[PDB]
DNA sequence: GCATCCGTGAGTAGAGAAGCACAATTTAACACTTTTGTCAAG
DNA sequence: CTTGACAAAAGTGTTAAATTGTGCTATACTGGGAGCCGTCACGGATGC
């Protein structure tokens, strides 16, 4: 099956590593491989050099170097033992006695740094996790216009998040400039005097604008000394504190001049110098040297604000949503920030520990307590919003999750504060953030994906590549450049015709500061690398993207993540060219390290004899359960003795076919209504799909149970469960666990556990019951683990971890834990959700036998029937073009690669359809068959609909229909043809993770809440359905008073009513009259706890006791 | 309908020395075409014992009386040096498509039920032409095209189909 | 709708004969089509009305089963004691309503025979049946319409191909005409006759009119050349789609708005069938994101409003 | 809409208490003041003056 | 739709009165084991069971069909509630 | 009259970091009868 | 149907260890700490 490639744009550079946003950022933070003496002042190395040295003010604790040891356990062991894949951290510290002059050095153990895997994820407590990158306003100096009053501008100084206060400079109507700090507004003149500025200095610099300087020349404080002006400012900031020079200087220094508390950041410092045209020595608003304050940024900030207000040409306002003003915090920065917080907490503990207790005899090991450092690190990787449970339904799911950009999280935004501006597609998202990929709903515009060619720089600004154009010729020089730098050039489109390297078109479509313009070739300075850089990886996997509406392209890209791996997964007939790169960069498949020969091939492992001679054995991940329950296995794709080159595929990963991403099946699709089973996005499939095991997926469910220490005796995991027969214990082995390979159904025991019964005398009816039968009550009860309803399958793995095992850190009181893995082979059934890459989704509503499906005249039935009514409103025409191209490739036996926006056009598809007709119909002629009578009838209608040209032969008219993607289709039920030609072709359809098997739930009676006594929620807890306010409104509107009262009382929280209702039903009786809900009783008692006398009265205003006399004191 | 492999407990496992896992092997076995030469034969068990390194095919099953393998060249598994494959494949006779969850046939404890597609017919197409006789030209020429796996010839399948329809037409005889 | 819409032909439309036999003779030679509008003496008729006169609906539908006529061909059928010039499909629809309500005379008054059955007409039929017959008979009628509606849509031959989104020949003329007038605005702008905002408003009005004319051309092309086109039939019947969505598939995408709300000067000149360019797709992405953001915030505001209304009028 | 608008106009403001215990500017339902006025007129006392 | 639902709605001034009458009659039928029914033996509702054709156990179905016959009298303050319950028990023992 | 701070509200489902001494009180191990419960005897 | 007497079961009174509660440490030490932030409109009051 050959692959035909479409497209005319030549990409000079390939896609960058798709996980480099995760991998490279964490490498830069750790710096684990670079020797300590060559480590740069970034990452956790910067954290050590910032908090250290710790001075008592004559004991100094200095930092020299750190090192990271090898992880205690491998990644597979951490997953199996619920451990964190982490590396021990040791810091080599020295304690300096400034009085004596003696230095003692030792290496202290600071804890464990979690390690990133090769694919770019973390294993936290045995679970795979991904740290999502965060987007926020970049630090620096910004100048936005005052909305309340026109003609006025406000200066904003933003440091790194949680690394200083936000500062506002505004020109008050009185003419004096004001500085707002910590919600306290005060005149900047006072602070500006503190930093050593006289009357002539301000006039010499800011006096060339107009009346603005006159409001900055209040001589009431200019004659005042800076020292008392510093104290005077200290009173305004925090009023009431006793004015002391030592305390006042510390507060001001810690507010704007302390690098340990205020940090403008490398990105913030660079933005400040670029905007104000200055050069900062550090990353603080001011420096404190020689016992006095020197200005760093306030004067240039006020100079810019005055010039902006005056109206000089070189000054302009700042768009805060401009992507040059928004930066990305990657995993390395997020971990480093939390590492610094923990290090600061550790330093504070060291400082308070080094000022008391055996001062002469102190060591860095004794002073340093690493628990605050570990607690902050553990908190970040476990309970942070940006630390998310890894989505690994399929390899594309994990790849997307690592490239996600979130505006939420700690230090970011909340939906309430997220308006139409942070949620919108800014013009600078072009080539940096995918415009279409985003979660529809409350998260639209807040969680986004990095563009395919985009990369995050050191400062956190997303750069996109462009080809340099000089003299009208497009060169191979590629420049990665930010949005603010992009605004300075005229950038042409990647589709501009070129004769070699010279631009051929006289009129070139280009962008100038995001606006589309028509320019000459000599005015073009840069060119787009490819159409693919505008979109993310998921969107780049949608063929004929240019023919789909953006709202439906959003759905198609998102649902590719939800596709489950299939046992017979196939790469799509129509591809975009990124299928191989997604598999390669996801690290789910296995490739040869260099050239060599395969020595051993097995389902468990592959051994390759490389040219250098070393034997490398690659264990194969087999039937591994992902975070979503999908089975992730690698199947070998080589044979013994086969010669492989460097990078050649050795074993396909999940949802991959010969190194190509395979998220679904390639099936024959007929676009036509079918008896209402296609109604409103419903999908009709053939039974032939189940016969050959398409859309069949393997899912593994994990069940866990613990044997605990109890005050009544310890729980025992054993096969001897009281009061059960041999049939219930048939599949349990001698240890009480179900045997591996046994088929389990709901209600079957997975593992037997007996718990000692609580000491409680039995009811007299039970006592007589045991007395009659002469059976002594046992001391243990059945607390074994059973299959929940609607679940089951085949037991494939049993994991038993016991207390005292190496590396097994069980919680106290737990003797052992048993984990059982149950695998089920799920076939496609009614209610399962199918989707394609173009946003067309629906559930299977009907499965037909092969003889019922519409079939081709040659006898080939279709596989899937799709409703044509889902096309016109959704405006996603790419599925139609995929169907047309798929039809041609079905008969020509070939697949196609059509890149988005540069690929197969209709003239190219129709000429392929012409060749496909010669095998579709030319084969029929050779076999000795003419034109069907049924085909003649369809052609008679076809010329009446204007689909074929009158006067042509039936063969020519059939060819005309084929070039339109339409064929004569017969009804399998009647044998008669469909009255009009039907678009029949081959389309790639995915099976999504939303399955009716995991979503069906029902409950009659079950667990109830502790306080409200209402049924719990969720299928896992066997809970009831929530009957909310709107559902109550529906019954009120219907007038169903008694139906409403049952749900309020009899079925939710009437303890007496629900017990009596159940007993009445099982006796064949009608349910009794309901009583007061228990939630109302809770409300009354809670209202009484608020010192409110709430009493229910009768017709005569007399109190009525709704507590049955149980709360009345005698 | 059922397959048992020595030292294999379920279908979600791999066999040492065998490139394919049990799921893939079962998928290969679903393509096996077995022809019963005895009309009274209802169930047969095919025994396969192979040792690596070899590419075990459908022809490597032990011969059975009145049983013929119609596709001896079908690939079953790839054996690596040091790998062994001892299988007991049970072939039943039936109609329609019976999933493994319905019949659940296990000849022994570790036998794996297999979804069964008993239909030998692979594809059917019928063609109608404009034939003429005498002075009337609206007559029909019917041409039935039958593709079968080879265990049943297309002529036999057509004869059985005619009999099934003929028997169903006798159901309209006695009114109630 | 498919079985109730009548076919219109143009092979011999507007040609006049003298006797009905002469009109039938022309149809035999292929000069005039079966449903082509003709005049026998002074009355506008067609070949199908004269050639096929059926004594009852059963005979008319028997001919359809035997392939002589289609459900959409206009013929002569005697029904309810009246000589009706309608199609068998329209006669078939009358029998569907009559058998569903088990009353032939009342069902005759409940339907509009001489129009294709669309969303509004079917809604009117359901409401009229409810008033005259009650819920129980209306429910049976609804099930009968559902059964036949699903049955005929399956065998109708309704599909969606790329050629079904027919591009009118007037789009190229309008785009060239708009380009010529676009240069006029730019030429006048350089002459000082109009300001910057006047130029911006002039371009938007030019493209707004061009967008509307293309929409008319798309539906006019369907009306005269492809009356049974899938997109046209779905839009006219009220099943799926609106003229705005049909234009984006067959005409042009149109003007797009910037994130600030300002409209881009250059519209997206390509439809979904032709395929947008990379720049046009990104330009259209601002509106798609804005619409989705509007939808998310509107549901909370609408739900909040509903709860206020419930809590003020619940008594 | 009229059902909701009816609830939006349900309250009135007292402009002149008259011979009642109400206060000028007090807000109360329209029905109550009309019912209160009926008793006041039925005994000769000054009715409450109110505005919608 | 329920059989004769249009006729059921036409016999009451308020549609919710029909529901009250049907529900109260259904519990009267359930209380007395369908022995107080006004339906003739050929008029009793039936359901199809594998063993055979048996009486319909749904009293709501019985109550709706009884009201269609017209042998039931409904209204407010017809008879005292205590007198009604006692008299039905006597003439229809259960 | 107006300008400002505070308070209120913003859709529904589901799935998810001191020892130590000593006294005072309680627990648990004993012994003890004393008490039910029970199997011979009539 | 009473012995009756008899061992187990249960109650009970000491006594011990164990657990728990409380007091007390004598160079001099004398005003904290973390935040600090991207929504918007709406009453309602509180003063100016
Ligand atoms: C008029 C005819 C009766 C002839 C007679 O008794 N004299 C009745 C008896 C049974 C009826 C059909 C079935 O209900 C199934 C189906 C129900 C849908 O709702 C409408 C379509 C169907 C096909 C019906 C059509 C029509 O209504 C039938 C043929
Ligand atoms: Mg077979
Ligand atoms: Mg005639």
């Amino acid at each position: 099956m050959e692959i035909k490639r479409f497209g005319r744009i030549r990409e000079v550079i390939p896609l960058p590593p798709l996980t480099e946003i995760q991998v490279e950022s964490y490498r830069r933070a750790l710096q684990a491989d670079v020797p300590p003496e060559k480590r740069e002042n970034v990452g956790i190395q910067a954290a050590f050099r910032e908090t250290f040295p710790i001075e008592e003010e004559g004991l100094v604790l200095d930092f020299l170097e750190y090192r990271l040891g090898e992880p205690p356990f491998p990644q597979d062991e951490c997953r199996e033992k619920d451990l964190t894949y982490q590396a021990p951290l040791y810091a080599r510290l020295q304690l300096i006695h400034k009085d004596t002059g003696l230095i003692k050095e030792d290496e202290v153990f600071l804890g464990h740094i979690p390690l990133m895997t090769e694919d770019g994820s973390f294993i936290i407590n045995g679970a795979d996790r991904v740290i999502v990158s965060q987007i926020h306003r970049s630090p620096g100096v910004y100048f936005t216009p005052d909305p309340a009053r026109p003609g006025r501008y406000i200066a904003s100084i933003i440091p790194l998040p949680k690394r200083g206060p936000w500062i506002d400079l505004e020109v008050e109507p009185n003419g004096v400039v004001s500085m707002k700090v910590n919600k306290r507004k005060f005149p900047l003149v006072l602070l500006l005097r503190v930093l050593g500025y006289d009357q002539e200095t301000l006039a010499r610099e800011l006096g060339a604008y107009g009346e603005l300087v006159q409001g900055l020349m209040d001589e009431s404080v200019f004659a005042m000394r800076p020292e008392e002006a510093l104290i005077r400012l200290f009173t305004l900031l925090r009023p009431g504190d006793p004015p002391k020079r030592d305390k006042a200087v510390a507060y001001v220094y810690g507010l704007i001049a302390d690098p340990r508390r205020y940090d403008l950041g490398e990105a913030g410092r660079y933005k400040a110098e670029e905007k104000l045209g200055i050069r900062l020595s550090g990353r603080t608003l001011a420096r404190f040297e020689d016992g006095e304050f020197k200005d760093e940024v306030f004067l240039p900030t006020l100079r810019y604000l005055f010039a902006l207000t005056a109206g000089v040409p070189g000054h302009e306002v700042d768009d805060i949503d401009h992507l040059g003003n928004r930066r990305i915090r990657t995993v390395g920065e997020l971990m480093t920030d939390q590492f610094r917080v923990g290090l600061a907490r550790l330093a504070r503990g060291v400082r308070e520990r080094m000022l008391m207790g055996s001062e002469d005899s102190l060591t860095p090991a004794k002073l340093v307590n690493s628990r605050p450092l570990e607690a902050a690190i553990r908190e970040f990787f476990s309970r942070s919003q940006l630390s998310q449970f890894k989505d690994e339904t399929n390899p594309l799911s994990s790849l997307r999750h690592k490239r996600r950009i979130s505006a939420l999280g700690p230090g970011g935004l909340t939906r309430e504060r997220a308006g139409f501006d942070v949620r919108d597609v800014h013009r600078t998202h072009y080539g940096r953030i995918c415009p279409v990929e985003t979660p529809e709903g409350a998260n639209i515009g807040l969680i986004t994906s990095l563009a395919a060619y985009a990369r995050v720089d050191e400062l956190g600004f997303i750069r996109t590549p462009y080809r340099r154009v000089v003299g009208g010729v497009v060169t191979d020089e590629v420049v990665y450049m930010t949005a603010t730098e992009e605004d300075r050039y005229t950038i042409a489109q990647a589709n501009t015709p070129l004769e070699g390297n010279r631009i051929a078109a006289e009129r070139v479509v280009a962008r100038r500061k995001g606006e589309p313009v028509i320019v000459s070739p000599e005015e073009v300075e840069f060119m787009d690398v490819s159409p693919k850089q505008v979109f993310s990886v998921n969107t780049n996997l949608i063929p004929f993207l240019e023919h789909d509406d953006a709202n439906r392209a959003l759905m198609g890209s998102n649902m590719q993540t939800q596709a489950v791996p299939l046992i017979r997964a196939q790469a799509p007939v129509v591809m975009t060219g990124l299928e191989e790169r997604v598999v390669r960069d996801s690290l789910a498949a296995l490739y040869a390290e260099e050239d060599g020969e395969v020595a051993k091939v097995d389902g468990n492992r592959i051994v390759v004899r490389y040219e250098d001679g070393r034997l490398v054995e690659y264990p194969l991940r087999r039937f591994y359960r992902s975070n979503q329950g999908t089975a992730l296995d690698q199947r070998p794709r080589v044979v013994v003795g086969q010669r492989v080159r460097k990078g050649d595929l050795l074993a396909d990963g999940p949802a991959s076919e010969n190194g190509f991403l395979a998220l679904g099946q390639n099936v024959l699709v007929a676009i036509m209504p079918f008896d209402g089973y296609n109604f409103e996005d419903a999908i009709v499939i053939s039974e032939e799909l189940l016969k050959r095991d398409f859309y069949t997926s393997i899912h593994i469910e994990r069940y866990e149970i613990e044997a605990r220490d109890t005050k009544l005796g310890p729980e025992r995991i054993t096969r001897d469960i009281p009061h059960l027969s041999e049939a219930a214990l048939r599949d349990l082995d001698e240890e009480g666990v179900v045997r591996i390979g046994a088929e389990v159904k709901p209600g079957d025991i997975l593992v037997g556990r007996t718990s000692f019964k609580g000491e409680s005398e039995p009811t007299p009816e039970e006592r007589l019951l045991r007395s009659i039968f002469g059976e002594k009550a046992r001391d243990v009860k059945d607390t074994s683990l059973r299959v929940p309803p609607g679940e089951g399958g085949i037991v494939v793995r049993t994991v038993r971890l016991r207390r005292g095992d190496p590396g097994v850190e069980l919680k106290p009181g737990v003797r052992e834990v048993v984990r059982v893995y149950v695998a089920q082979k799920r076939k496609l059934q009614v209610g399962d959700k199918l989707a394609n890459r173009h946003g067309n989704k629906g559930v299977v509503a009907k499965i037909l036998p092969v003889e019922d499906m519409p079939h081709l005249p040659d006898g080939t039935p279709v596989d899937v029937i799709l409703n044509p009514l889902g096309v016109p409103s959704r405006m996603n025409l790419g599925q139609i073009l995929e169907t047309h191209l798929g039809l041609a490739g079905y008969f020509l036996g070939q697949r196609y690669i059509s890149p988005i926006f540069d690929g197969a056009k209709e003239p190219e598809i129709k000429e392929l359809l012409a060749q496909a007709f010669e095998v579709y119909f030319g084969k029929r002629k050779g076999e000795g068959f003419g034109v069907d009578k049924r085909e003649v009838e369809v052609l008679r209608r076809a010329e009446k609909l204007g689909l074929v040209t009158p006067g042509k032969t039936p063969e020519e008219q059939l060819k005309e229909l084929f070039l339109q993607g339409k064929v004569v289709l017969y009804d399998g039920r009647t044998g008669e043809p469909i009255e009009g030609p039907i678009v029949v072709g081959q389309m790639f359809i995915m099976k999504l993770y939303h399955m009716v098997e995991d979503k069906m739930h029902a409950r009659s009676t079950g667990p109830y809440s502790l306080i409200t006594q209402q049924p719990l929620g969720g299928k896992a807890q066997f809970g009831g359905q929530r009957f909310g306010e709107m559902e109550v409104w529906a019954l009120e509107a219907y007038g169903a008073a008694h139906t409403l009262q049952e749900m309020l009382t009899l079925k939710s929280d009437d303890i007496e009513g629900r017990n009596a209702a159940y007993e009445a039903i099982i006796k064949g009786e009608d349910v009794p009259e309901p009583s007061v809900p228990e939630s109302f009783r809770v409300l009354v008692k809670e209202l009484q706890a608020l010192a409110l006398d709430v009493q229910t009265l009768d017709e005569k205003d007399n109190p009525v006791d709704i507590f049955e006399g149980l709360a009345s004191k005698r | 309908t059922s397959v048992y492999i020595e030292d294999v407990l379920h279908e979600f496992s791999t066999i040492p020395g065998v490139k394919e896992d049990v799921v893939e092997i079962i998928l290969n076995l679903k393509e096996l075409v077995v022809r019963f030469l005895n009309p009274s034969l209802q169930t047969v068990t095919l025994l396969l014992k192979a040792e690596g390194p070899k590419e075990v095919k459908a022809r490597d099953f032990l011969p059975v009386a009145d049983v013929e393998i119609m596709n001896p060249d079908l690939h079953i598994a790839t054996l690596e040096e040091g790998g062994r494959l001892n299988m007991e494949v049970r072939v039943d006779r039936g109609v329609g498509y019976v999933p493994a969850e319905k019949h659940g046939i296990k000849d022994r404890i570790n036998a794996i039920p297999v979804d069964a597609v008993f239909s030998p017919v692979r594809r059917v197409a019928f063609q109608v032409e404009d034939t003429r006789l005498g002075q009337r030209t609206d007559l029909d020429k019917l041409t039935l095209r039958i593709w079968t796996d080879g265990s049943v010839t297309p002529l036999e399948a057509l004869n059985q189909a005619v009999e099934i329809l003929r028997e169903h037409l006798t159901y309209f005889s006695n009114p109630q | 709708y498919y079985i109730t819409q009548v076919r219109k032909e143009k092979k011999g439309a507007g040609l006049e004969f003298a006797t009905p036999e002469e009109a039938l003779a022309a149809h035999e030679r292929g000069e005039v089509a079966l449903n082509a509008p003709i005049k026998v003496a002074g009355r506008e008729t067609s070949v199908g009305r004269l050639k096929y006169v059926f004594a009852n609906p059963d005979e008319a539908l028997l001919a359809v089963a035997h392939g002589i006529v289609d459900l959409q061909d206009v013929v002569t059928v005697r029904y309810m004691g009246k000589r009706l010039e309608t199609s068998p499909g329209r006669i078939l629809f009358a029998r569907i309503v009559a058998e569903a309500v088990e009353d032939e005379k009342v069902a005759w008054e409940l339907i509009q025979l001489d129009v294709p059955q669309e969303k509004n007409s079917l809604k009117d039929l359901v409401y009229q049946a409810f008033l005259r017959l009650g819920m129980e008979k209306t429910a049976r009628l609804l099930d009968a319409l559902k059964y036949y509606g699903f049955t005929f849509s399956t065998t109708s031959g309704i599909t969606i191909g790329i050629d079904d989104a027919v591009i009118p020949e007037e789009k190229k003329q309008y785009l060239e005409e708009a380009d010529r007038k676009l240069l006029q605005i730019e030429q006048a702008y350089e002459m000082g006759f109009l300001t910057d905002r006047e130029r911006y408003d002039q371009i938007l009005q030019l493209w707004t009119e061009t967008t509307e004319k293309v929409t008319q051309a798309v539906f006019k092309n369907f009306e005269e050349n492809y009356p049974f086109n899938p997109l046209y039939v779905m839009a006219q019947s009220g099943a799926r789609g609106n003229p705005q969505q049909i234009r984006q598939l067959c005409g042009l995408r149109g003007l797009m708005q910037k994130p600030s709300g300002e409209t881009f000067e250059v519209p997206v000149r390509s439809s979904f069938r032709e395929g947008l360019t990379v720049l046009e797709y990104f330009i259209s992405s601002h509106g798609a994101r804005k619409g989705g953001a509007d939808t998310a915030l509107r549901t909370a505001d609408s739900g909040y409003l509903t709860r206020k209304l419930v809590d003020v009028t619940h008594e | 809409i009229e059902i909701v608008v009816r609830q939006m106009m349900k309250y009135v403001e007292v402009t002149d208490p008259g011979d009642s215990r109400l206060l000028e500017g007090q807000v109360l339902e329209k029905w109550d003041v009309e019912a209160l006025n009926e008793r006041l007129i039925a005994e000769g006392k000054t009715p409450v003056a109110w505005k919608p | 739709a329920e059989p004769g639902i249009d006729k059921l709605f036409g016999m009451v001034d308020s549609k919710y009165r029909l529901t009250v009458v049907v529900a109260k009659r259904a519990q009267q039928l359930l209380r007395h084991g369908f022995k107080n029914t006004v339906l003739e033996p050929e008029e009793r509702p039936k359901m199809q069971t594998l063993e055979g054709l048996f009486d319909d156990p749904n009293a709501v179905t019985w109550a709706m069909k009884e009201l269609l016959t017209g042998r039931l009298v409904f209204g407010e303050n017809l008879v005292p509630e205590d007198r009604l319950q006692k008299e039905m028990e006597r003439l229809y023992p259960v």
